[PDB]
């Protein structure tokens, strides 16, 4: 069996939404405040998340039938999935000898240790890692890999979603697509899809775990001061 | 509010 | 003539508070978001600005009298003259042979050319430098300088301020403070005191118009959400 | 709301 047209150019869609909204050189780290090794890391990670999040919001007005929906639809997806899309794309950076993410330079190379002094506990990072570790290994494609943050963040089944009618029949067109893509382009990826659904319930876990520890921070004005403007926005309550 | 959300939405 | 005690004790008290919070070697800019020479020195002023507010209230907690304000109180006087303590603070590193405030490195060397990239304009730029200047040749003790801040920050004529009676009270005291010492310390300070009362003066206009042309920023959320949790506390209108 | 400058004034 091959793939179809309007099929295809959903997956060229996606895959050139994510070059135009990911940067391998990295080169706008040195427009962070700089990292510094009571919580140290915030001010550089506040600005590395706020700046993912830019970036997602890119890629989703990008995804084929999302800048249709409502503007209150579009921002449940992605106030509810930014967390979970921004884990996805740092899997780019990861590496499996260091377990570590590396973003360029010996500066912007994290640790589990710099998480941490950004206000989080081992109790995020150790199934973080793990998870990074474990989707590193599935050696995706960089068409699947898109495909599954596409497919995360057009999950209908996300606190605030209203239209959760268009956006189930959006989300299984970017199933189908998916899984005709590596049952067609994938040699030996017969158990793929289903380890890849796997990772998106993975990631709910991570999501749940991650707003608890923000939330804690987030009550206390000395760390949410911290923070910006547009990562209080989408991580906040005043929906 | 989300008003740089939907800014950022266009 | 001479001073008293409990007069003396008042100057040692804000020459220290000062020292307390203004850092002569400027070690902390490194730790701003850096400049860049729409708008491209909005991040690394936003960070400057924010961390003199930080400066500012410490230094405002150390003024006799001012812990013991209500907290209404206390904010009110901040937010309304928090902008013209800055821009008495800066003056101590604004330089008259360059027109400019230096910081440190060449970096951290402010033009009025840079804060225009900040988003303000000449209407406010012209008068503010023609106000570092004029201040700057008052040749001010750093008794005098410290004493017009706090003068400053203990004005009861500010929106929002309640207990106009108690604070107008601390601010009288201070003006004797500043007189006595400008008559018996201040050698050919004969008409010293009417020129800083007039730099008062001049401030409020500058506080003014800074108003106006960050409200026009804080309008735009492109431009706002590159601001700080605290810059948009204090200076946003939402008491 | 004014939460950060409460905590910062102690
Ligand atoms: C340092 C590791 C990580 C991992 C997902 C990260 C985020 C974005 C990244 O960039 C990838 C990319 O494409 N960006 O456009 C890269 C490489 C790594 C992270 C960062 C901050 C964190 O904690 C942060 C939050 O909890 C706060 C600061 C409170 C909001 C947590 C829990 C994890
Ligand atoms: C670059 C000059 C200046 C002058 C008062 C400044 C502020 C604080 C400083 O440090 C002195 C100190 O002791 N700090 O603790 C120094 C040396 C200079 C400034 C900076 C930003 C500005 O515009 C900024 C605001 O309008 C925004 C960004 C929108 C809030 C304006 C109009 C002026």
């Amino acid at each position: 069996h091959m793939l179809s047209d309007e099929q295809m150019q959903i997956i060229n869609s996606l895959v050139e939404a994510h070059h135009k909204t990911y940067d391998d050189s990295y080169s706008d780290f040195v427009r962070f405040r700089p990292p510094v090794r009571r919580l140290s890391m915030l001010p550089h990670l506040a600005d590395l998340v706020s700046y993912s999040i830019q970036k997602v919001i890119g890629f989703a007005k990008m995804i084929p039938g999302f800048r249709d929906l409502t503007a209150e639809d579009q921002i449940a997806l992605l106030k509810s999935s930014a967390i979970e899309i921004i884990m996805l794309r740092s899997n780019q950076s990861f590496s499996l000898e260091d377990m570590s993410w590396s973003c360029g330079g010996p500066d912007f190379k994290y640790c589990i240790n710099d998480v941490t002094k950004a206000g989080h506990t081992l109790e995020l990072l150790e199934p973080l890692v793990k998870f990074q570790v474990g989707l590193k290994k599935l050696k995706l494609h960089e068409e699947e890999h898109v495909l599954l943050m596409a497919i995360c963040l057009l999950s209908p089944d996300r606190p605030g979603v209203q239209d959760h009618v268009r956006i189930e029949a959006l989300q299984d067109r970017l199933c189908d697509v998916l899984q005709a893509y590596i049952r067609i382009q994938h040699p030996g990826g017969r158990l793929l899809y289903a380890k890849m659904i796997q990772k998106l319930a993975d990631l709910r876990s991570l999501n749940e775990e991650h707003s608890k520890q923000y939330r804690s921070l987030s009550f206390q004005p000395e760390h949410s001061m911290q923070l910006t403007p547009l990562v209080l926005e989408v991580f906040g309550s005043e929906v | 509010k989300h008003k740089i959300l939907h800014r950022l939405l266009q």
